[PDB]
RNA sequence: ACGACCGUAUAGUACGAGAGGAACUACGGUUGGUGGCCACUGGUGUACCGGUUGUUCGAGAGAGCACGUGCCGGGUAGCCA
RNA sequence: CGAGUGGCUUGCUACCUCGAUGUCGGUUCCCUCCAUCCUGCCCGUGCAGAAGCGGGCAAGGGUGAGGUUGUUCGCCUAUUA
RNA sequence: GUCGGGUGAGAACCCCGACGGCCUAAUGGAUAAGGGUUCCUCAGCACUGCUGAUCAGCUGAGGGUUAGCCGGUCCUAAGUCAUACCGCAACUCGACUAUGACGAAAUGGGAAACGGGUUAAUAUUCCCGUGCCACUAUGCAGUGAAAGUUGACGCCCUGGGGUCGAUCACGCUGGGCAUCGCCCAGUCGAACCGUCCAACUCCGUGGAAGCCGUAAUGGCAGGAAGCGGACGAACGGCGGCAUAGGGAAACGUGAUUCAACCUGGGGCCCAUGAAAAGACGAGCAUAGUGUCCGUACCGAGAACCGACACAGGUGUCCAUGGCGGCGAAAGCCAAGGCCUGUCGGGAGCAACCAACGUUAGGGAAUUCGGCAAGUUAGUCCCGUACCUUCGGAAGAAGGGAUGCCUGCUCCGGAACGGAGCAGGUCGCAGUGACUCGGAAGCUCGGACUGUCUAGUAACAACAUAGGUGACCGCAAAUCCGCAAGGACUCGUACGGUCACUGAAUCCUGCCCAGUGCAGGUAUCUGAACACCUCGUACAAGAGGACGAAGGACCUGUCAACGGCGGGGGUCUUAAGGUAGCGUAGUACCUUGCCGCAUCAGUAGCGGCUUGCAUGAAUGGAUUAACCAGAGCUUCACUGUCCCAACGUUGGGCCCGGUGAACUGUACAUUCCAGUGCGGAGUCUGGAGACACCCAGGGGGAAGCGAAGACCCUAUGGAGCUUUACUGCAGGCUGUCGCUGAGGACUCUCACUCCGGGAGGAGGACACCGAUAGCCGGGCA
RNA sequence: GUGGAAGUCUGUUAGAGUUGGUGUCCUACAAUACCCUCUCGUGAUCUAUGUGUAGGGGUGAAAGGCCCAUCGAGUCCGGCA
């Protein structure tokens, strides 16, 4: 998380970077099968280390609130 | 760092070389154009009326 | 008085130009004679330096290989289709008329054939509200109700990379790096910090603009700075 | 090329109800200035002698370099205060 | 109220220098004035003494150290003939 | 540097030797750029050389640079130019689009050379030996051949493979030293050919329900370990090369740590990290060809740039030579280089200065200020406050240890690695030199790293993340251009433009009157063409009607410019200072009052506060962390001072040699007064004064240096400003033409845009040319 | 415990910068130099080479800073006597 920032930057900056990176470094459920191995390869680039399924999603999230809505309609 | 004596030391880039056309060391090898004769820019020898006085 | 910084940009010198030679490709839709037969496979997922968003590499039947704007939910191995009779699946590109009402769409054509124009950046999307033989009313991310030719193609789904804006840059270093990969001069010196000669807000014994900040649309370049043709300012009220 | 002060005795006296409290004169000292000197105390003393770290001359012996002595201890003469 | 002296202050004047007479304060080092703070000799006293108060001669010598302040000035301390 | 000696007419500095030294990421080794013959030899000293010279980068004359396999060439990069197209009055000018070309010598990509020998001077170029690449030819094979692979690529962490080097063990060869038995060097051998294979990917086999595995992450019934196999690397190993080469001789063997090079795993991005030619894919024998250009040298305290043989500046590679140590640090020493950071001789060598050493007792009294100097120091153990955004504060502070000798212990495979124990023992002192922080506290400022005045300002200024407002749907907003055209844009509102405020935290009050921007507007004002009357046989000109943008008028809007008072218990002008903060970097009065602190405190801090004249994104307050930022306090420390002394080194002084500049109306040994355009060596009156010289610190010459920056003057200049005068681009608007069909409307054919096209969209509008009104420091 | 993040710390590694000394120099070694002192030192880092922007124009983390010792409008020649 934001422990590398020291005392600089402030609460809001190192807190919004700790949570957004806390949900970026979590076990993500893959859309192809069902294994929790999707990790962040790059900016928006997601890949599951199990089946190699490389896919698209949010920047820090593998799925965004508006990206789950496309399914419904 | 002064623009003077100390900045004279870096000056080892080549620029104006012997122009093939007029024979002067005014052929800017980075532009490939002569400052004197104009070779490389004009087919006509560079010449201006101000290289001498007005009534001359 | 010297020209203001906004005027230097217009020349298009190196300092202001975008690092094109470094960029990958112009993401346009595929030109199909007709039929809709065109279909391909998602080979990979890359990062477009020009938009900070992802991008999908695709290989069609006829041998064609061209990178396309990658919406959200597309993966390696998947299948996409381009044409009039294309399936209503995320990513499949087809005219507005064929698309059912109320479905999120991206990379919308402003005129048929142009290859897309609207809804292209990180995690955005348009919204198809109405249908007609003549019109097709779309809701662009800015909220405007854009009236469109139903013949204009558009990709189904929202643009990937959503949520980028959410996390702050935290440090000048990081912003610097983003800007270097764009045709923008960075950083920025406030016009009130410049000299009298360098900008209308310049000079003075302290830092303040002598002129009121709001300014007329009709003003000539060189003076057109600050709150332009502001319909109002502040938040109060 | 000497200036000034404190102190001792004169004296708890003269004077004064009392409290308090002089001087002439004789001494001793301090301070500022001044001139000179080095027995004495103190400084210096990369003259000198000793201890010791690193390294190089194989060890040892004996030495070099470490800014104009490596550092440390001691310090004659002289010059000084 | 009246008469004056000096030329530290302040002001007035525009003679002197604009082909330049380096600022204020401080420091250092040197000669000087007297309108005398101390020291020497005097006078008066509302001069008992001691201690003062006012005046006179007198420029030999002295007139120091620090706290705030760039300060001059000045305010404060402890010493001081 | 000193003593010898050599050459020479001449020798401090040219050469030999010995003694003595300096250089260690450079003063060594290889080079790029630049220079251009400076390189080698001979003969020279009128020039050049900070003195001299027999020497030389100087003068003169001669000589010297040899390539299929090192570079260039070739390829493409940011980008550049040419021709065509269009623009322009026009060009040697100008943007787009086509095409072609150019664009990399250390340092991008790249077919191929290694060992040795040789010259005064070249050398993977010549010679000896060995090998390799490409093209053509021939001969055979081959019918494959273009899909693919390669060229070809970020930053951080990290594992294994491994050569050179270094070090250790032992043997051989040679040398050194002389109580001892140690110490030094050496012990070599390429390209190439052949050969081996680790890691990764994969296959079979197998069959784990908890096992497998890593430094770490992790792996798996979608099939773990194990077992076998395919594929598969080094500039690496092994054999050849080679009774080649090289060595006076021996001509080693093992090991650890391992740069080069090889090969994996993991992590990071609001940053995604070249292209092309070419190579592979795709055999072999033999012969033929492989042209052109560079090639000396310097590469710097004398060959480069700085007028110089300038203490300046100037890119790469060698970072593995030893002891030391964490170390590419100090320090001392090799290899190699040098005594040319190029004038010398003499004086216990005075005064004075420059670097510096040490100073008793006192310890900031010095001073604007502790300026300058000093103090502390490395490693280990104990220990650690307030405050805090929980990261830090912190190496807080404070306390103890530290050497050498002997014999061991533990960790590890081991190290010539680390951690510890017991005993023994010397000094004033054991990080013994070197290396090596002084600590604590209050306040102000900006949050932080960062940026800046090349050459007096490094800060509190800029930036910044963060915040806020504004413009715009892309045929856009904003900006460049005369135009043809262009940036933004390989971009699309989670955007990019334009501005302000400047981290986090708590908040950010009231005013739209004026000014600004934006929206509306009955009526009012408002140009020109066309329309009407008048007039003129036409025209000038008078008048009428209609009326755009703009304005009047109304609304909106201050995180828009900006404002937030006087009087009384409302008046100007819209409101009339809310939270905070407060004698402020804002407070004239001012050294405000009280307190802390001191002997004493215009200082500092706290409180108070009517604030001459604080205050909320002209941002207010608060605040941890950071700071060559500003003021103050304490401990420590000391020649800062009391109050100076003695010392060291370089000058200084005398001798040889070399040899400038500043400045000069004239006269000139003055001093005290006076006088004069009121500041005199030169007038007046006196006094004093024999001439010449050395050294000194600078009193005077209103000393020298600069036609005063300060001030005013000139019908001087420039930069900047605005509701100064006059303009101009530019924006808005009416009208004219382009421009066609049937105050409102339809249509398509011009013209526009999109589309590869068919066609799609817009449509007499837009664009463009002319005119008219409004705005108009963006510009003149 | 492992892991090894960072416009992180220490730091004359290399390199970059330029705080005080108001030292030395100030007809210099130098038309901006020397010494000690000090700051950064894995990044908004430093650097070579190539290449783009030109004069009322560039370029400017803005100092009216820089654009060849030349900048509140470069330099050359001309207008110009
Ligand atoms: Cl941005
Ligand atoms: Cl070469
Ligand atoms: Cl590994
Ligand atoms: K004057
Ligand atoms: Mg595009
Ligand atoms: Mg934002
Ligand atoms: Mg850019
Ligand atoms: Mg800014
Ligand atoms: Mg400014
Ligand atoms: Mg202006
Ligand atoms: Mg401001
Ligand atoms: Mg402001
Ligand atoms: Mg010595
Ligand atoms: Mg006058
Ligand atoms: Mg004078
Ligand atoms: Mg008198
Ligand atoms: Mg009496
Ligand atoms: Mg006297
Ligand atoms: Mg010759
Ligand atoms: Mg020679
Ligand atoms: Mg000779
Ligand atoms: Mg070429
Ligand atoms: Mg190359
Ligand atoms: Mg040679
Ligand atoms: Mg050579
Ligand atoms: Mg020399
Ligand atoms: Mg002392
Ligand atoms: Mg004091
Ligand atoms: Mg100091
Ligand atoms: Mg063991
Ligand atoms: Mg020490
Ligand atoms: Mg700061
Ligand atoms: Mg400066
Ligand atoms: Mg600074
Ligand atoms: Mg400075
Ligand atoms: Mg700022
Ligand atoms: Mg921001
Ligand atoms: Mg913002
Ligand atoms: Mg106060
Ligand atoms: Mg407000
Ligand atoms: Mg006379
Ligand atoms: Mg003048
Ligand atoms: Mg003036
Ligand atoms: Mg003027
Ligand atoms: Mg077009
Ligand atoms: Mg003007
Ligand atoms: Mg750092
Ligand atoms: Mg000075
Ligand atoms: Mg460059
Ligand atoms: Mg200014
Ligand atoms: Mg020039
Ligand atoms: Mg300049
Ligand atoms: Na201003
Ligand atoms: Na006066
Ligand atoms: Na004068
Ligand atoms: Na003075
Ligand atoms: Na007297
Ligand atoms: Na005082
Ligand atoms: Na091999
Ligand atoms: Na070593
Ligand atoms: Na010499
Ligand atoms: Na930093
Ligand atoms: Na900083
Ligand atoms: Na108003
Ligand atoms: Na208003
Ligand atoms: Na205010
Ligand atoms: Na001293
Ligand atoms: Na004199
Ligand atoms: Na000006
Ligand atoms: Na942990
Ligand atoms: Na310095
Ligand atoms: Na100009
Ligand atoms: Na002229």
């Amino acid at each position: 998380r934001s422990g590398r920032f020291g005392a600089r930057y402030g609460r809001v900056s190192r807190r919004r970077v700790a949570e957004i990176e806390s949900e970026m470094n979590e076990d993500h459920a893959c859309p192809n099968c069902g294994e929790d191995r999707v990790d962040r390869q790059g900016t928006g680039i997601w890949q599951c280390s199990y089946c190699d399924y490389k896919f698209t999603g949010g920047s820090y999230k593998p799925e965004t609130p508006g990206g789950k809505t496309v399914r419904r309609s | 760092t002064g623009a003077g004596t100390p900045s004279q030391g870096k000056k080892n880039t080549t620029t104006h070389t012997k122009c093939r056309r007029c024979g002067e060391k005014s052929y800017h090898t980075k532009k490939k154009v002569c400052s004197s004769c104009g070779f490389g820019k004009s087919a006509k020898r560079r010449d201006y009326e101000w290289q001498s006085k007005a009534g001359e | 008085g010297r020209r203001i910084q906004g005027q230097r940009r217009g020349r298009g010198t190196s300092t202001f130009r975008a690092p094109s030679h470094r960029y990958k490709a112009d993401l346009e839709h595929r030109k199909v004679e007709d039929g809709d037969v065109i279909a391909g496979t998602v080979v990979d997922i890359e990062h477009d330096p020009a938009r900070s968003a992802p991008v999908a590499a695709v290989e069609f039947e006829d041998g064609d290989r061209r990178l396309i704007l990658a919406p959200e939910g597309v993966g390696v191995g998947d299948e996409l289709q381009v044409g009039v009779s294309a399936e209503i699946a995320p990513g499949n590109t087809l005219p507005l008329a064929e698309i059912p009402e109320g479905v999120p769409v991206c990379n919308v054509e402003s005129s048929p054939g142009d290859g897309g124009k609207f809804a292209r950046a990180s995690g955005v999307n348009a919204q198809l509200l109405t249908h007609d033989r003549n019109v097709a009313v779309v809701k662009l991310p800015s909220g405007e109700m854009k009236r469109l030719d139903p013949q204009c193609r558009a990709t189904i789904g929202v643009v990937a990379g959503g949520g980028r804006t959410d996390k702050p840059f935290v440090k000048a270093g990081n912003k610097h790096h983003k800007m270097k990969a764009r045709g923008t001069k960075w950083p920025n010196v406030r016009g009130v910090a410049m000299n009298a000669v360098d900008h209308p807000f310049g000079g003075g014994g302290r830092q303040h603009p002598g002129k009121p900040k709001s300014i007329s649309r009709n003003a000539p370049p060189g003076r057109k700075v600050g709150d332009i043709a502001s319909k109002r300012t502040g938040r109060g009220g």
